[PDB]
């Protein structure tokens, strides 16, 4: 029917599951896989 | 950067507010709550036209997000009035106006404490638009509250069976596992089914699978080179997830959790350092926080993190909260205290068989730690015995139960040979007690 | 509707359960109060005010449930010490100590008649004791998971018990047999009370939903949408108008037996609410709480 394209085509979804998955901040892997390498170097 | 150049000048200004919202939703709430505040006065100067359905529907959306749950639904009630008044606006759907409106509306009505309403209104959008998902899957959720083999697990595979290319339902039906966690190893492939590279790159299933894998973890099986193996594929996993996204914060977490069962306490704060400052607000954080400072002999901040995340309104004397909160409490302000909220926590639900050993197990403790270096009050030695016998009784009553916290508790009988040590203890203590009793009186004489 | 009386620091510790007579038999003016301070405070309603009147102890753990016989001045306290104390508000002295070991010692229920006393069970039956015998004169052969809740009908007809599981089984008083077992819940039922007229069964499971039922032929009257937490006490006023329900969300929501509709409701209570009790007339609702405060509530 109609009515499906027709809502899905105005709403607006401003957050979904990845969205609550990522923090809102910058937080990048460089201050973390530097370590994941050190503990594993280590081992 | 156009918005802020239209805002200031005033070229009879109508819409621009409109837009100002459209971006702002994203953004601060409140931004776009009050560029819809302004456009709201801004659209009776020119006539007297009433506003349309659509921005208070969009206003009181903004609303439902907030604490403003009644405003919200005033303006909901006004949208849906307005739409229906809307007569011969068919091209612009005045129905589907009025389908969203009544959904957000049933959405707070759910949110509201009033599920009664909140059925009737998704039945109501059923019976008009079958086709629709978000409420067959609110009904379902709705359903679930009471119980989880009630409506709500066929609500959601039949909408699963209508839309399989839908990721939510696919999810949804993925969590139905979760809350009976006999399929650990079964799962995998139900959740496998839509990592097509169609549905691909999804971070909701991935994550999904590195939970399901950790689970498998604390097992005294580690050293047939089984969970060092669960372990490395469960990294690698997390590894992924991490490169392709590194904002992730349940990446952060869980790979802090795989090096905390590694050992690696120490350094485990430095990782979950990270993933409280993104956002605290999330129940496992907490709770591997406290875990790594208990680990360290410092239950002064760890009770405090295991009140914070008990502050949420959704119990009040959590089982798992006070069995991680009684570690490696030996302080009297850790034990009497300690014995307080366990009976708080067996009050709930006193089936559990580890609440009625560690009150015992508390119980000794106490006992022993007035019966055998003391030479204390007298009352507490009259106490002390009291409860030793509670303890004891306990202790004869534990050892016909059944089923067990995955291991028997055979090992009773030490506890049954301190118990007697201990009354033995406490026939000789008592004598120390009257010989106090008649010091203070002939020092009062 | 309003508040009339506060009492702050009611206890040093959160109190689980509150008891208010509601006969003429000198019960109404007092109220008996189980803490987990093991402190059974038998306070008497006097001159519009809480006052203090007896200080109850004995019990070795938290008081776990508190009420006052209908047909009798004297009150009893049980705790999990497995030794439900019998007391006397007549004079604040203890009548006898029914040791229901080892640890098998649930909330109690006196009967209409003041005669028998029932008590849960953890292997799933109903120990039923006797108040002058202290002897388990005949359990009621239910088993399951638990007993979690026990009510006598106010004109003693039914009664029905409350499981881990949301199972209502209604037994028979009159022959000691099970009539019915309503399984429209699968939460633990926290607490249930027959109506006044004994046609009328409120459940409080931890849905959030107050499932009321029918007793004469074992039917749900309706469902209605409670607080957002879990419903822990729940009272029917006297006069058989409107019911109070206490939560774990710090509210009392008076719903209204007839309309299902929430006539009022308070939040002076900073913590969760444990126990709410009408008066001898229903204007007013005494509630505690882990607040330990006790708050009595004027509703004309």
């Amino acid at each position: 029917v109609d009515v499906t394209r027709d809502i899905v085509s105005r709403e607006r979804v401003w957050r979904t599951r990845t969205t609550i998955l990522q923090s809102t901040g910058k937080n990048f892997s460089k201050n973390i896989f530097a370590i994941l390498q050190s503990v594993k170097a280590r081992e | 950067g156009h918005l802020k150049k239209v805002t200031e000048q005033y070229p009879d200004d109508v819409e621009a507010w409109i837009e100002l919202a459209q971006i702002l939703e994203q953004t601060d709430i409140q931004g776009a709550l009050s560029a819809y505040g302004t456009a709201t006065r801004i659209l009776q100067e020119k006539v007297q036209a009433d506003v349309p359905p659509e921005i208070l529907n969009n206003v009181g959306a903004l609303h439902f997000r907030l604490g403003n749950l009644g405003e919200a639904k005033k303006y909901f009630l006004a949208s849906l009035d307005r739409a229906k008044a809307e007569a011969e606006h068919d091209e612009h759907y005045y129905n589907a106006i009025s389908v969203t409106t009544s959904y957000n509306l049933a959405r707070l009505y759910e949110a509201m404490c009033e599920f009664h309403e909140a059925e009737k209104l998704y039945k109501n959008i059923l019976r008009e638009h079958p086709n629709y998902v978000d409420c067959y899957l609110r009904l379902g959720a709705m359903a679930r509250d009471k119980g989880n083999f009630y409506e709500a697990s066929d609500w959601f595979k039949e909408a699963l069976q209508i839309n399989q290319d839908h990721p939510d339902a696919w999810s949804l039906i993925g969590n139905l596992h979760l809350a009976k966690q006999e399929w650990g190893p079964g799962q995998k492939k139900f959740e496998r089914i839509l990592k097509q590279p169609s549905t691909q790159s999804d971070t909701y299933s991935m994550l999904a699978l590195g939970n399901v894998w950790l689970q498998t973890l604390h097992q005294p099986t580690r050293d047939r080179e089984k969970e060092k193996r669960h372990q490395d594929r469960a990294l690698a996993i997390y590894k992924q997830v991490l490169r392709n996204d590194a904002k992730n914060l349940y990446a952060a977490n869980g790979i802090g959790a795989v090096l905390a069962h590694k050992g690696y306490f120490r350094e485990a704060r430095d990782v979950f350092a990270q993933v409280r400052e993104a956002t605290a607000d999330i129940s496992d954080v907490w709770l591997n926080l406290a875990h790594i400072y208990v680990e360290q002999k410092q239950y002064i901040s760890a009770v405090q993190m295991y009140e914070n995340c008990l502050r949420k309104f959704y119990k009040h004397q959590n089982t798992e909260v006070v069995l991680y909160l009684a570690r490696a409490l030996f302080k009297c302000g850790k034990l009497q205290e300690c014995k307080q909220t366990l009976l708080k926590a067996r009050h709930v639900a006193p089936s559990d068989t580890v609440l009625m050993f560690n009150v015992a197990l508390v119980l000794q403790r106490l006992a022993t730690s007035v019966l055998k270096d003391e030479k204390s009050n007298l009352k507490e030695v009259l106490n002390a015995v009291k409860e030793l016998e509670l303890a004891h009784r306990y202790f004869s009553y534990l050892s016909k139960v059944g089923d067990k916290m995955r291991f028997d508790l055979a090992l009773a009988a030490t506890e049954a040979r301190q118990c007697s040590d201990l009354l033995s203890q406490a026939q000789y203590h008592v004598a120390r007690a009257r010989k106090q009793d008649e010091e203070e009186r002939e020092l009062r004489a | 509707y309003g508040i009339l009386f506060k009492q702050e620091q009611a206890h040093d510790d959160a109190i689980w359960s509150v008891a208010w007579g509601t006969n003429k038999k000198e019960n109404s003016e007092t109220v008996v109060t189980g803490s987990l301070d093991d402190l059974v405070k038998v306070w008497k309603w006097r001159d519009e005010r809480l006052d203090l009147q007896w200080s109850l102890e004995g019990h070795q753990l938290g008081v776990v449930s508190v009420d006052i016989s209908h047909t009798l001045p004297i009150a009893a306290s049980s705790s999990l010490d497995a030794h439900i104390r019998l007391w006397d508000l007549e004079n604040g002295k203890q009548i006898k100590s029914i040791d229901a070991g080892p640890v098998d010692a649930w909330t109690l229920a006196f009967s209409p008649d003041s005669q028998y006393l029932a008590t849960g069970t953890h292997v799933g039956k109903v120990n039923i004791f006797g108040v002058e015998s202290g002897k388990k004169e005949y359990s009621l052969d239910t088993r399951g998971k638990f007993i979690l809740s026990i009510a006598y009908s106010p004109d003693g007809k039914y009664l029905a018990s409350g499981a881990i599981d949301g199972i209502i089984n209604i037994f028979d008083i009159a022959t000691g047999k099970l009539l019915h077992t309503l399984e429209g819940h699968a939460m633990p039922i926290r607490s249930l009370t027959f109506s006044p007229d004994s046609q009328l069964l409120v459940t409080a499971s931890d849905d959030g939903y107050i499932k009321i039922y029918d007793v004469q032929h074992a039917n749900l009257a309706g469902t209605l949408s409670g607080h957002a937490s879990w419903v822990l006490n729940v009272a029917f006023c006297p006069d058989d108008t409107h019911f109070v329900s206490s939560s774990s969300d710090k509210s009392v929501k008076v719903w209204d037996v007839g309309t299902r509709t929430c006539v009022h409701t308070f939040f002076d209570h900073q913590d969760q609410v444990w126990g709410v009790k009408y008066n001898g007339n229903g204007s007013k609702i005494v509630s505690v709480g882990d607040d330990q405060e006790i708050h009595i509530y004027d509703c004309p």
